[PDB]
């Protein structure tokens, strides 16, 4: 895991750098402040003490700025994770390529140390077949358009299937609607409609 | 320049050329397949099919595109010319 | 000048690591935007759309 | 770059270098440098009366990694900056 390891390693190395900062003189003649107190008088060793104060203050200010920036990016990541929770897990999100690569169904959150993961369940097609399509069917001068599917042909006859699955069905009135005349679409094909009311009225 | 004082500029990992190649491949995917290539394998589709599907996505029935497809194509071409002319004029 | 820089080598290490992080995140920003697909789709020679 | 031979073929790279060229360890075997391959160069057959309707699906699971918190630390000047001295 990379996104959960850097947030710990960078913090650990920042704490280690803070520890290492006390081992430097910052231009003074000793690192520990007790040494100059023991070997030099406080009236004379005031400037070295003040230099150590300035160096430690600069190191603390740099660490505070770094921690503020890390907290800002952690806040942004937490807001993103909360939105991903509330959309992908607590419902189904219509945003494409947001809850994983594919058509999202649901996500399963899992606890993580100083983090969170989401177990997205996507819907990707596996096998596809090439087909010849047409926007409209000219039956009796009226152009038929699919309500939710698309006209497809296997070479001899025509069917209508949904967008993400191949479910061939007979061209009928229940899944098609008419609009206008036949001479409005640049590409149209001639066929017939089942009209499943005609055989039942006999 | 600004490199004489050692303020060295790191070259990017991706140059302009393969960024342009990425954009061209994405354009080809979105004009030849719509959104199938962004959520799985690319599926071939006619462009008016995709246009009617985008129209269906905003609550407009797909029967209106094929009745005035030339008008929508001319409007799209005019809009492309307009954005090109506006960008040429920062 | 380099002799007195051992007292602030920790500061220098922090600055160098910060710029290295800036550079690597600037590199990764382009990968998260343009590299959405892993297959380069060629434009068909037919321009009749 | 020294210590890595240059080869004209292109693969997917793992160690980035910059300016569109990477380095990797392939076939004995030695470190080679090559231009990174943006992906599988394939063409999609496009036609005004050709469609592709999927007939099967695979339920896939995608892993995402997101941190939400970090270790809460408290720092005080008096026992960091100073030791056991009043001055
Ligand atoms: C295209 O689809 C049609 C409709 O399903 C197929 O025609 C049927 O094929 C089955 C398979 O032997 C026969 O039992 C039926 O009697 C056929 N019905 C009609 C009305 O012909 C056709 O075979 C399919 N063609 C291809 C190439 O797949
Ligand atoms: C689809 O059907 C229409 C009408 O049934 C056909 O249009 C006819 O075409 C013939 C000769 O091609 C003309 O003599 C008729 O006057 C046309 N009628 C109308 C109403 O336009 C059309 O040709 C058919 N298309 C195909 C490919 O068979
Ligand atoms: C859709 O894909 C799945 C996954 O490969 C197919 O399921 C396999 O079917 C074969 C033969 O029927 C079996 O030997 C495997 O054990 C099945 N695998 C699993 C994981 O169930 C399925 O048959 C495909 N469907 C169609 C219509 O092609
Ligand atoms: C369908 O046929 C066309 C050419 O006839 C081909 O380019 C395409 O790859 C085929 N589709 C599939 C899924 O095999
Ligand atoms: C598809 O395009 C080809 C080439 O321009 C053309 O010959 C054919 O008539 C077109 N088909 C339709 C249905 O528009
Ligand atoms: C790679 O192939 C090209 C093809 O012409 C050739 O010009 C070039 O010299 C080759 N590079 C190497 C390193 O062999």
């Amino acid at each position: 895991l990379g996104k959960l390891q850097d947030v710990v390693n960078q913090n650990a190395q920042a704490l280690n750098t803070l520890v290492k900062q006390l081992s430097s003189n910052f231009g003074a003649i000793s690192s520990v402040l007790n040494d100059i107190l023991s070997r030099l008088d406080p009236p004379e060793a005031e400037v070295q003490i003040d230099r150590l104060i300035t160096g430690r203050l600069q190191s603390l200010q740099t660490y505070v700025t770094q921690q503020l920036i890390r907290a800002a990016e952690i806040r942004a990541s937490a807001n993103l994770a909360a939105t991903k929770m509330s959309e992908c897990v607590l419902g189904q999100s219509k945003r494409v390529d947001f809850c994983g690569k594919g058509y999202h169904l649901m996500s399963f959150p899992q606890s993580a140390p100083h983090g969170v993961v989401f177990l997205h369940v996507t819907y990707v097609p596996a096998q596809e077949k090439n087909f010849t399509t047409a926007p409209a069917i000219c039956h009796d001068g009226k152009a038929h358009f699919p309500r939710e599917g698309v006209f497809v042909s296997n070479g001899t006859h025509w069917f209508v299937t949904q967008r993400n699955f191949y479910e061939p069905q007979i061209i009928t009135t229940d899944n098609t609607f008419v609009s206008g005349n036949c001479d409005v679409v640049i590409g149209i094909v001639n066929n017939t409609v089942y009209d499943p009311l005609q055989p039942e009225l006999d | 320049a600004q490199k004489f004082n050692g303020l060295t500029v790191l070259p990017p990992l991706l140059t302009d050329e393969m960024i342009a190649q990425y954009t061209s491949a994405l354009l080809a995917g979105t004009i030849t397949s719509g959104w199938t290539f962004g959520a799985g394998p690319a599926l071939q589709i006619p462009f008016p099919m995709q246009m009617a599907y985008r129209f269906n996505g905003i609550g407009v029935t797909q029967n209106v595109l094929y009745e005035n497809q030339k008008l929508i194509a001319n409007q799209f071409n005019s809009a492309i010319g307009k954005i090109q002319d506006s960008l040429s004029s920062a | 000048c380099s002799n007195l820089l051992l007292q602030y080598g920790s500061f220098c290490t922090q600055l160098n690591r910060a710029l290295t992080g800036i550079a690597v995140e600037q590199d990764k920003n382009t990968q998260e935007v343009f590299a959405q697909v892993k297959q380069i789709y060629k434009t068909p020679p037919i321009k009749d759309f | 770059l020294i210590g890595a031979e240059h080869v004209n073929n292109s693969y997917e790279c793992d160690i980035p270098i910059g300016a569109g060229i990477c380095a990797s360890y392939q076939t004995s075997q030695s470190i080679i440098a090559y231009t990174m391959s943006l992906g599988a160069e394939n063409s999609v057959a496009y036609s005004n009366n050709s469609i592709a309707i999927p007939t099967n699906f695979t339920i896939s699971v995608t892993t995402e990694i997101l941190p939400v918190s970090m270790t809460k630390t408290s720092v005080d000047c008096t026992m960091y900056i100073c030791g056991d001295s009043t001055e």
